[PDB]
């Protein structure tokens, strides 16, 4: 579980993202697909071009899951259990790809909220996204 | 590295606006804050005991300007990163024994720093070009391990 | 890759004793057992649902022989791994989009398989030579990503 | 925490290593230093040549810690807490290096106990060494 200081920073940052969560996560997914084209092969069923309704819809869902995580930092395994089964068992997502999406979430937050994105906030958000990624890949134990 | 012609001009245009002193201190200090084991290589720069110590360390900040100046030398020689970074690869691999994974982490932090300063200008397309560049710099710096 | 002359002969001597059918099936099946996300690339080989399914999969076992035969082609061309693996780099990067970290994992499993079959013969010195070789093969296969 | 099946495999394997633990870990450390020379810089105070008393002594200590871990699979954070502080806070060991030592432990076990080192045992031991490594680097959260 995240340290107290990191939990505080993550909840502060997420509160400042506010209603921009779905737009920012959709942008993070676009950044991942553009920068790391290997990741596109998990979404052959989507239109991945800019302005994609499927990517926008998906960003909203992923943003909702991250909002749930920020509310359940002490029980991420249970809060995310169905998503862990989806990503590790059904989809077999390569663990490297969670790093790529986490990096693109940090790029997106840094670009949109530069004053808020201090080195300490960066460190706490990196730890939050690592902990979410660890839970989503837990089947690989 | 294989950049399209459009990506070569995006990379060069953004770099022209970079304050290497401000962003280079920021990049190196963020590496040491976010990935604390990297402090092992800089213990001789004085107090690195806390993030606040890292962020106020005059030597870490000055060193970061050197690192970004060297990245800018890469940008001038995208067709020959191996040669441009030969000497530095020897230093980091043969003298310092820095694990080359860390080169990728510093490139990650540089992309984040560019995004912070350039905002809406650091579009997904401009990021993707920089991702190719920092991957190529990392691979080049790791050459003496190969 | 930079192998000493002593390491070049250790590598070639051990490889001369390798059963590429037995050890190649073992290496690929261990990759899919130990790092289960790699099964995503082989779903068209039939049942991969459990480790026991992987270990009895005739296509996975046959494919592993192809992979070790290709490693043996690397061993014959240690001075030109990039060219030896050019076509295969295009396949794995441009067609299959395998993340190149996985190439390192398969090299890890190959070293473990060699240790299992060679015992006391796979000394720390012989391991170190193979570690240089599998790193070079991985880096070569990743070239089309660079 | 490791799954039941993995706990069983790890305790079976460790029991078969038995009194060879100190010798096998010392060999794993030698394999790491020989194969991955970057790791030698954490031990400038040791003689790292073959037959080193310091490496042999160290192997015994690391083997003891692994034996403790195999006995405390449900409370690794507490069982290893002092070692976590040593490795992440005092020594600042790069997380990559735990992967290298874990791989060299698997090479050493595979070489010495080939019949016992099945693909399922390999998978369970890889997960055990990942979990030990995660606890030892937990300060990096
Ligand atoms: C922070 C990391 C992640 C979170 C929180 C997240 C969350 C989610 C959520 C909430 C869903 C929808 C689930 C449902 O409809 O029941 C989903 C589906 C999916 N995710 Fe992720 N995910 C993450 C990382 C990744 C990565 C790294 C990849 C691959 C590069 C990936 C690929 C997929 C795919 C292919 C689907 C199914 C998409 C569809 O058919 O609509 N996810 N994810
Ligand atoms: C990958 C991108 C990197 C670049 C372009 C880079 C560049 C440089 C440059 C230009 C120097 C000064 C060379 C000289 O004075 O001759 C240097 C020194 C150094 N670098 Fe890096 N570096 C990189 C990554 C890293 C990483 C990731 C680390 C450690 C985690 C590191 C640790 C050092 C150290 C310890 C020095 C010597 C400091 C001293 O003067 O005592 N470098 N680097
Ligand atoms: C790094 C060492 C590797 C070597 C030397 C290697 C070698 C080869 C070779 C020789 C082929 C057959 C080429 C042909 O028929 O034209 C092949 C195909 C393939 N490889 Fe690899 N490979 C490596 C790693 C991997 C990894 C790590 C993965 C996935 C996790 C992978 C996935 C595949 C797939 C999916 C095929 C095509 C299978 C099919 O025929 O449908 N390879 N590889
Ligand atoms: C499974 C992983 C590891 C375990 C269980 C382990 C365990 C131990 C133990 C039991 C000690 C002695 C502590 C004491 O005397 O109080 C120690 C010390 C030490 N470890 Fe590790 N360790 C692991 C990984 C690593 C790695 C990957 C490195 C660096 C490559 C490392 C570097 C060191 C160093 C430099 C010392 C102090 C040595 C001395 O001065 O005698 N350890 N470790």
């Amino acid at each position: 579980v995240l340290s107290d200081n990191d939990k505080t920073n993550v909840k502060a940052t997420w509160s400042k993202v506010g209603d921009h969560a779905s737009d920012y996560v959709a942008e993070a997914l676009e950044r991942m697909f553009f920068s790391f084209p290997t990741t596109k092969t998990y979404f052959p069923h989507f239109d991945l071009s800019h302005g994609s309704g499927q990517v926008k819809g998906h960003g909203k869902k992923v943003g909702e899951a991250l909002t749930q995580a920020v509310g359940h930092l002490d029980d991420l395994p249970s809060a995310l259990s169905a998503l862990s089964d989806l990503h590790a068992h059904k989809l077999r997502v390569d663990p490297v790809n969670f790093k790529l999406l986490s990096h693109c979430l940090l790029v997106t937050l840094s670009s949109h909220q530069p004053t808020e994105f201090t080195p300490e906030v960066h460190a706490s958000l990196d730890k939050f996204l690592s902990n979410v990624s660890t839970v989503l890949t837990s089947k690989y134990r | 590295v294989n950049l399209t012609a459009a990506e070569k001009t995006q990379v060069a245009n953004l770099w022209g606006k970079v304050n290497v002193k401000e962003l280079g201190g920021e990049a190196l200090s963020r590496l040491l804050v976010v990935y604390p084991w990297t402090r092992r290589f800089f213990e001789h720069f004085g107090d690195l005991s806390t993030a606040d110590a890292v962020l106020h360390n005059a030597k870490v900040l000055a060193h970061g300007e050197k690192v970004l100046t060297s990245f800018g030398e890469g940008l001038k020689h995208l067709d020959n990163l191996k040669g441009t970074f030969s000497d530095l690869s020897e230093l980091h691999c043969d003298k310092l024994h820095v694990d080359p994974q860390n080169f990728r982490l510093l490139g990650n932090v540089l992309v984040i720093v560019l995004a912070r300063h350039f905002g809406k200008e650091f579009t997904p397309d401009v990021q993707a070009a920089y991702e190719k560049v920092v991957a190529g710099v990392a691979n080049a710096l790791a050459h003496k391990y190969h």
